[PDB]
């Protein structure tokens, strides 16, 4: 649970995949859909999320992430350590399973809104991140990073 | 299409 | 420069269109490469921000994404003042200039380690983010925002 | 293709 701390997650919906990171402190979460999981696209998914947030080490989803050359070029572009996800706290399991089932809940409740799968995505992402439980994993993720660099 | 990614 | 103003500016590279959001006051930045600059593309690109960021205000980058209905409903869904990017302070037009050509020089200096214009421009956005001119762009968005939470 | 999004 350090600030720099993240974990994969992919989930499907629509028969398309929807690749999560997780910033494990807060529960802050990134999202986008793709039309399936390949090295290229986590590896343009992890350049992307460490230019935003001072990423310093990742938990890949799968063995076939942790595996990819590509995938692994890229951690060493944006200077992130590459990590399995290997739950040895079986709590991590759990809590990644509840929350595809709340971002699922999310995008059924916007579904309707939206022509496309990637916008009720993002408006889920929104939805997730400025949700108060008291602060918002959006505060959190602020309040903690903030903290790091004082 | 009365959807806000397209509003048509 | 209040922590939840931003504003948007779009800049031309090798035929496509590179859309960029500002963080005013810390100078951080997100961006995408886009095929072209149309409401809908820049609708989605707003709401990805918002969910990310406390996005209060947003300065449109011209008068055609400002009259976007389109536009205006993203802006609405995710709880954005949208308004207009008139240079009322002359600083803005040159500050944006000189920004788009520091990203395009950054551009260059990692186009070959990139086959698609995409990777090199998300490098760009990590170079520039972490880049310390003393605190980076960062650093200065997670102070900024932290300290209006607290 | 020696490149950081095309190893080939
Ligand atoms: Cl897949």
């Amino acid at each position: 649970s350090s600030p720099g701390i993240w974990q994969l997650d992919c989930t499907h919906l629509e028969g398309k995949v929807i690749l999560v990171a997780v910033h494990v402190a807060s529960g802050y979460i990134e999202a986008e859909v793709i039309p399936a999981e390949t090295g290229q696209e986590t590896a343009y998914f992890l350049l992307k999320l460490a230019g935003r947030w001072p990423v310093k080490t990742v938990h890949t989803d799968n063995g076939s992430n942790f595996t990819s050359t590509t995938v692994k070029a890229a951690c060493w572009w944006a200077g992130i350590k590459q990590e399995d996800g290997i739950p040895y706290n079986p709590q991590s399991q759990g809590v990644i399973e509840s929350m595809n089932k709340e971002l699922k809940k999310i995008i059924g409740q916007v579904r309707d809104q939206a022509e496309h799968l990637k916008t009720a995505v993002q408006m889920a992402v929104f939805i997730h991140n400025h949700k108060r439980k008291g602060y918002s994993a959006g505060e959190r993720i602020v309040d903690i990073i903030a903290t790091d660099i004082q | 299409a009365l959807k806000i990614d397209n509003l048509d």
